[PDB]
C-alpha cells in the first residue's frame, strides 16, 4: 500500500479489445470474454464437499 | 389362457431424455383421450390418441429443469406439472398456455395428485406434511402432518375421504379427509416406496416399494392380503385398473408386468421397453396402457377387455 | 493408512490397484471416483469415467457414483463437444431424482446451475435457471438436520452451501434478499469472521460499479476483514480486484503474492495457477497505458515463466504474445509468435481470435496482400465476425 | 557344457510404482528388440535390448489411470496401450507421437491384442462385448457380443478365424473372426481367467486361472486334454515360445515355473520377484524371457533352444 491512486486512460485505443478472464473448473480451462468487467471466475467458493 | 395382450403403437422419441411421469385423462365426456408426458426437460409435450396413434398436440414449456410428476384432471381441462424448478405451474389444455405459477421447492412439493373432483391438488413434502393446495383459488389452507421422513407417494381413493402417504424408510401413512385424522400407519417394507394406489371403490391398497415386493393391504383395517414378488429390480409405478381385478407395475428392469389381485400372480409381460420403465397408467374404460420408459419412447399395449 | 502420512498421490494409486485386482464389485469403481473427487483431482476424466461405470455395473449403487460423477465432470469444466444429456446438470438432477435425501446432491445442483450460468456466459447467449438457490438452501438445511454424526462434514457442507447461496443472490442481482439473508443469520448466532465478508461483498457492490473515491476507512476496515479470516486465496484474491476497481495496482499485486504464497503453501495447485495468471493479467493491462516505471513486464514475464512451469496455459503463451507486441512492437518475433499461437491445433476458440486479430493489425502495419487473404480464410474456415469485418472497414480508409 | 536357465539381470527400478504389461517385440530385424510396458502410473516406456542389457528409449504419457496392457505389431512397428479410463492410444515408436487416441465409453475396453496383420485390435469389454475397432482407420467396425459375464482376457489365434475370450466367471468362449459364428462354449473353471494363450500352429489354447490351475484344451472340441497345479497361488500370465516345447508360468505365489507341453510338468522354476509377478514373455525365439512383478523389477532370463 504505497501509490494509493492510479489514474490512466480508459479508452487507450479503440481497436484493441479489454481482456475479460473467465475460469472454468478446478483443472486448468481459462476463456476470455468480450465485455469489460470483473473476472468473474466459476465455482469462487471451491469444490462443494461430496 | 391369457386374452390377447400386444402393442398398438410405438413413438420413436417423443422427449429428447428420459420420460418421468404420464398421466391419462379421459376429461372430456366424449373419447378424448389425451395423454400428457413431461421428460427431463422443459418439455410438457401433450399427444392426443384419436384413432390409432399419438399425435403431438400441444409443446408447452415454462420449466427450467426437469420434470418429476405430471397430472391431468377428469373434469375440467386442466393440468399441473411440478419439477425441481420450485414451480408448480399448472396449465390449461385448450390453448397451450400456462394459467398459474406456485412457488415451492423439495420442501414443499414433490409429487402431485388432483382432487376426486379435481379442486385442491394435494402434494408431499420433505419434512413429513401433506401440503393441500388450491387450484383457481390460492394457496395452502392446509397440510396434513405425519411425524416421519420424507413422503413421496400421494394418492386418493376414488371416492374420496382417504388419501394414503408412502415415504422413504417404508412407513405408509392412512387419512381420511373427512376429519383429517390419521387412521393408522402400516409399516409396509424397509426402503422408500415412491408409489402407491388405491382400487376402484377404494377397500384395496396397493404399495411397490424399492426391493421388489408389493404389498397388498386392505383398507378399514391393517390386514395384508400377500406379497406379490416377481419382479427383479426396483419397482417404480403401480396403476390400478378400473375394473377391480387387475393392476399393472413398471420395474427398473425393464419390464411391465400385469397382475391380478384374485390369485396373486402375474398373468402377462411385456418386454418391449429397453430402459428403465418410469410410468404406467390405464385408460378410461379400462383397455390400453400407457407406458413411458427411461429411453425416449411411448408404449401403448392393448388389455381387451 | 496411506492418506494418514499425507501422501495423497499413492492413495489414488492403490485404489485403482485395488480395483485392477476385482475388476467387479462397483463399491470399489464407486469409491475410486470419490477418492478421484477428493484426493488428486487433475485426473477428472479417470473418475467421471469410473463413476459412470459403476453406475451401469448395477442400479442401487446409482446415488453415490451419480453424486461422484457428477462433481467429477464439475471439476472438469466444460471440456466437451456442447452435447446435450451428458453434461454436469443432467447427471446430477439424475442424482437427484434417485435419491432425494442427502445434502450433498443438493448442493451439486446450486454448483451446477452457476456453471451452466458462467458457459451461457461465456457463449454470450443469455442467463438462465435464475431463481432457486434459496429453496436449495432450504432442502439442504433440512437433509442435514436428519444425519446422525459425520460433524465436521456437515457443518462443511452447510458452510459451503450458504456461501454458494449467497454469492449467487449477488450474481443473480437480488441484493436486498441476500441481504436480509446474511442478516437474521448473523442475528441468530454470534459473528463468525467469514460470513462478515460476505456481508461486505454484498455491500460493495453497488459502489465500485460506477466510478466514485471510496475514502480511506472502508477500506483499511475491508483489508482487516479480510485479515479477520485469513487461509481463505479466495478472500485475497476479491480484495486485489478490489484494489484494481479504486487502482492501487502495487497494492494489488502484493495481495495477490500473499495469496500465492497461503497456495503454494497448502499445496493446492488451482489457486496457484490462478493467482500467477490474475496477476499477469494486473500487469499487462496496466501496461496497456503505455505507463512509465518499467517494472510491470519484469512482473509479467516471471508470472508468465512460473505458469508455463506448471503447465501448459494457452492463455500465458498470449499474454507472452501480447507483452511482445505492446513493447517493441517490431516486425518480425511478434509476427511469429502471433502465428503460431494461432495456427497450430488445440487451443481455444477466444484466444485464436485474440491472437488472429493482433496479428491481423500488425500484418496490416506490415503491408502484405497474400497474408492477409490467407487471414481472411483462415477466419472463414472458422467462425468469426470481428477480424474480417475490421479488415474490410479499414482495407479502404 | 550345459545352457542352464540364467538370470542374467535384474532392473532394480524400472518404474516409480508397480509394472502391469510389458511387450517384447522383435519387430525390426535390426538391433531394436523394443520392450514395452505399463506400470499403473500413466507412463509408457519403450526400452531397448542393445547388447546385454536394457537402455530407457523414451517414457511417453497421457493416461488417466493405470494402464492395464500393452501390445506390440509385429508387421508395423507401432503399439497400442489402453488403461483403466477405457482409452486407447497408438504409438508410433519412432518419435513417441501418439498417432491416434480411440476414445471409448465407460464400458468399452479392458485389454488389447493385435491382428497377425495388425489390423483389428480386438478388446474386452465389462459387459460381454468384444467389438473390434480397425486399426488406424476405423473405429468399431463390428461389435461381436454374447451374454454374460465380465470378460478378463481375451486372447487371439495366430493364423486366423479364432478369437478366445476369457470370463470373470471362468467360462471360454471362441468365436471365429472370419464371421462370428461362436464355434463351442468351454466351461472352464469357477474362477477368472485373468490371460488366455494359443499355441503358434494353433491347434492347442491354454488357460490360466485364478484358482492356481492351468488347463490344456484342443481347439477341434472342448476336450480338457491337460491339468497343471504346480503354482500355490493365482497364476496370471501365459506365453509360449516359438515352438511347442514349453511355456512360462508367472504366478501371485512370487514364483515363476516353466512348464513343458509334452511331458505337462515343470521343467524349471524360478526363485525372485519379492512381490507377485505380473507379466511374462518370450522373445523373437525361445532364448530370453521376461518378467515383471509388482515389484519394479525388470527380469530377463535365458532359455536355449
Amino acid at each position: 500500500m504505497m501509490e494509493t491512486e492510479r489514474l490512466v486512460l480508459p479508452p487507450p485505443d479503440p481497436l484493441d479489445l479489454p481482456l475479460r478472464a473467465v475460469e472454468l473448473g478446478c483443472t486448468g480451462h481459462w476463456e476470455l470474454l468480450n465485455l469489460p468487467g470483473a473476472p468473474e471466475s466459476s465455482l469462487p467458493h471451491g469444490l462443494p464437499p461430496c | 389362457m391369457t386374452n390377447q395382450y400386444g402393442i398398438l403403437f410405438k413413438q420413436e422419441q417423443a422427449h429428447d431424455d428420459a420420460i418421468w411421469s404420464v398421466a391419462w385423462g379421459t376429461n372430456k365426456k366424449e373419447n378424448s383421450e389425451t395423454v400428457v408426458t413431461g421428460s427431463l426437460d422443459d418439455l410438457v409435450k401433450v399427444w392426443k390418441w384419436r384413432d390409432e396413434r399419438l399425435d403431438l398436440q400441444w409443446s408447452l414449456e415454462g420449466h427450467q429443469l426437469g420434470v418429476v410428476s405430471v397430472d391431468i384432471s377428469h373434469t375440467l381441462p386442466i393440468a399441473a406439472s411440478s419439477s425441481l424448478d420450485a414451480h408448480i405451474r399448472l396449465w390449461d389444455l385448450e390453448n397451450g398456455k400456462q394459467i398459474k405459477s406456485i412457488d415451492a421447492g423439495p420442501v414443499d412439493a414433490w409429487t402431485l395428485a388432483f382432487s376426486p373432483d379435481s379442486q385442491y391438488l394435494a402434494t408431499g413434502t420433505h419434512v413429513g406434511k401433506v401440503n393441500i393446495f388450491g387450484v383457481e383459488s390460492g394457496k395452502k389452507e392446509y397440510s396434513l402432518d405425519t411425524r416421519g421422513k420424507f413422503i413421496l407417494s400421494i394418492a386418493y381413493s376414488p371416492d374420496g375421504k382417504y388419501l394414503a402417504s408412502g415415504a422413504i424408510d417404508g412407513i405408509i401413512n392412512i387419512f381420511d379427509i373427512a376429519t383429517g385424522k390419521l387412521l393408522h400407519t402400516l409399516e409396509g417394507h424397509a426402503m422408500p416406496i415412491r408409489s402407491l394406489t388405491f382400487s376402484p371403490d377404494s377397500q384395496l391398497l396397493v404399495t411397490a416399494s424399492d426391493d421388489g415386493y408389493i404389498k397388498i393391504y386392505d383398507v378399514q383395517h391393517a390386514n395384508l392380503a400377500g406379497t406379490l414378488s416377481g419382479h427383479a429390480s426396483w419397482v417404480l409405478n403401480v396403476a390400478f385398473c378400473p375394473d377391480d381385478t387387475h393392476f399393472v407395475s413398471s420395474s427398473s428392469d425393464k419390464s411391465v408386468k400385469v397382475w391380478d389381485v384374485g390369485t396373486r400372480t402375474c398373468v402377462h409381460t411385456f418386454f418391449d421397453h429397453q430402459d428403465q420403465v418410469w410410468g404406467v397408467k390405464y385408460n378410461g374404460n379400462g383397455s390400453k396402457i400407457v407406458s413411458v420408459g427411461d429411453d425416449q419412447e411411448i408404449h401403448i399395449y392393448d388389455c381387451p377387455i | 493408512i496411506y492418506a494418514l502420512q499425507g501422501r495423497s498421490v499413492a492413495v489414488q494409486k492403490q485404489i485403482s490397484k485395488a480395483v485392477h485386482s476385482n475388476p467387479g464389485d462397483p463399491a470399489l469403481w464407486s469409491l475410486l471416483s470419490r477418492v478421484v473427487a477428493q484426493y488428486a483431482q487433475r485426473n477428472a476424466k479417470g473418475g467421471v469415467v469410473a463413476g459412470n461405470v459403476a453406475h451401469i455395473l448395477d442400479s442401487n449403487h446409482g446415488k453415490k457414483a451419480l453424486l461422484y460423477t457428477a462433481v467429477n465432470q464439475l471439476a472438469m469444466g466444460s471440456s466437451s463437444a456442447e452435447d446435450e444429456k451428458n453434461t454436469a446438470l443432467k447427471t446430477i438432477q439424475k442424482a437427484a431424482l434417485l435419491s432425494p435425501g442427502d445434502p450433498a446432491i443438493w448442493a451439486g445442483l446450486m454448483a451446477a446451475c452457476h456453471a451452466d450460468d458462467k458457459l451461457a456466459l461465456v457463449n454470450n447467449t443469455q442467463p438462465k435457471r435464475i431463481d432457486l438457490y434459496l429453496a436449495l438452501l432450504s432442502a439442504v438445511s433440512a437433509s442435514i438436520k436428519d444425519e446422525k454424526f459425520f460433524e465436521n462434514y456437515n457443518q462443511s457442507l452447510e458452510k459451503w452451501s450458504l456461501s454458494q447461496a449467497v454469492t449467487g443472490l449477488i450474481d443473480t442481482g437480488r441484493i436486498s434478499e441476500a441481504e436480509t439473508l446474511c442478516t437474521k443469520n448473523l442475528k441468530s448466532n454470534p459473528d463468525q469472521p467469514a460470513v462478515i465478508l460476505l456481508l461486505r461483498q454484498v455491500q460493495c457492490k453497488p459502489l465500485l460499479e460506477s466510478q466514485k473515491p471510496l475514502p480511506d476507512a472502508v477500506l483499511e476496515e475491508l483489508q482487516k476483514t479480510v485479515m479477520s479470516n485469513s487461509t481463505s486465496v479466495p478472500a485475497w484474491q476479491w480484495l486485489a480486484h478490489v484494489y484494481q476497481s479504486q487502482g492501487m495496482m502495487r497494492a494489488a499485486e502484493m495481495c495477490y503474492r500473499k495469496s500465492l504464497q497461503l497456495a503454494s503453501q497448502r499445496g493446492s495447485w488451482s489457486g496457484k495457477l490462478s493467482s500467477l495468471l490474475r496477476l499477469a493479467l494486473l500487469a499487462l493491462k496496466v501496461c496497456m497505458a503505455n505507463i512509465s516505471n518499467d517494472h510491470w513486464p519484469s512482473l509479467v514475464q516471471e508470472a508468465t515463466t512460473e505458469a508455463l512451469k506448471l503447465c501448459f496455459c494457452p492463455l500465458a503463451v498470449l499474454l507472452q504474445a501480447l507483452l511482445q507486441f505492446k513493447r517493441k512492437m517490431g516486425a518480425r518475433e511478434t509476427r511469429r509468435l502471433l502465428e503460431r499461437v494461432v495456427y497450430q491445433p488445440g487451443y481455444p476458440k477466444s484466444i485464436a481470435s485474440t491472437a488472429r486479430w493482433y496479428l491481423l493489425r500488425h500484418l496490416y502495419a506490415k503491408d502484405d496482400y497474400e497474408l492477409i487473404d490467407v487471414l481472411v480464410n483462415n477466419a472463414k474456415t472458422h467462425g468469426d465476425t470481428r477480424a474480417l469485418e475490421l479488415n474490410q472497414r479499414l482495407s479502404s480508409q
